[PDB]
Formats: structure tokens, sequence, C-alpha cells
């Protein structure tokens, strides 16, 4: 499934967690990485993180388990680059967001004919109060 | 040398178990009130 270039690119990742260059990340590894971004995963997350990711029981990540939790990311990269395209097609100016306007000149283009306040009350069903439609909201629309 | 693609997968391995722990505990609270409700 994996190249020896895509496993080369997440040893390296895996390594940056790996701070005492044992062979694997343990709990004290996971919780300072996920801190130090602002996650701040509590103690019951780490303790439960490290019960799945580690099915060797050593509560310690492999490599092997590591590379098994970001393969979902790599069966997904295609489907993710089509959101992003597919967020374009409405996103005429590339502000990153989607508004009533840009919404209504798709729906022209596949021969739609809405009103303008139908195009609104369109995109205000989607919208969390917002006059438009950012990534997150877009691709959350989509999760049924 | 170390690489924007390096970090940013470790930036998204993180994100990924940030979110598999945060719907775990979700599922196994839901579950357990149900338990409790089926007695
Ligand atoms: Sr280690
Ligand atoms: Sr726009």
């Amino acid at each position: 499934n994996l190249t020896e270039e895509q496993i080369a690119e997440f040893k390296e990742a895996f390594a940056l967690f790996d701070k005492d260059n044992s062979g694997s990340i343990s709990a004290s590894e996971l919780a300072t990485v996920m801190r130090s971004l602002g996650l701040s995963p509590s103690e019951a997350e780490v303790a439960d993180l490290m019960n799945e990711i580690d099915v060797d029981g050593n509560h310690a990540i492999e490599f092997s388990e590591f590379l098994a939790l970001m393969s979902r990311q790599l069966k997904c990269n295609d489907s993710e680059q089509e959101l992003l395209e597919a967020f374009k097609v409405f996103d005429k100016n590339g502000d990153g967001l989607i508004s009533a306007a840009e919404l209504k000149h798709v729906l022209t283009s596949i021969g739609e004919k809405l009103t303008d306040a139908e195009v609104d009350e369109m995109l205000r069903e989607v919208s969390d109060g917002s006059g438009e439609i950012n990534i997150k909201q877009f691709a959350a629309l989509l999760s049924k | 040398r170390l690489s924007f693609k390096t970090v940013a997968l470790l930036v998204l391995a993180c994100v990924r178990m940030k979110r598999i722990a945060f719907y775990r505990r979700s599922d196994d609270n839901r579950l357990r009130i149900l338990r409790d409700r089926i007695e």
C-alpha cells in the first residue's frame, strides 16, 4: 500500500514524538506533544488513546501502529483534494467563503432559476447564523 | 532536513488522536446512559 518514500516520511513524523529515541511513543510523549499544540487532552483521553493505538499492550505506540493510525489519511487524500476543488467552484473570489451571490452563480450555471430570497434561505439553512459558508461548514454539511 | 511535511504530519496525527479520543469518550458516555436506561 505504501511506498518506501511514504514510510520514510511517516518515520520522520513518528521520530518527532519519540523524544528519547526509544523506538516507541510513551503516554508522556503523546500528552506532551498534544498539549504543546493546544489540544489539551485529558488524562482519560490519553489513557484511552494508548489502549486503542498500542494494541501490542505495552503502553508504547510502535511505528507500525502509528502507520495504521495515519493510513486512513492516505486513503482519503484524493477526497480531500476534491472537496477543496468543489469548494473552489462556489468560491470564485477565493476568500475561503461561499456567499449567496456565489451560490446563485453556480445555481444559474446548472440551469436552476431561484429568486435571490430563496438563495439566501438555501445558504442560511447550512450557515450558522453566518452570511457565508466556510470550508469547515462545507465539510460538516456533507457528513449527513 | 526537518521538512514542513514532517511537522504537518505530526500535527495531523495529533489532531486525529484528539478527535478519536473525543468521540470515543463521547460514545462511551452515551452507551453508559443507555445501559442505565435499559437497566
Ligand atoms: Sr519514547
Ligand atoms: Sr467567496
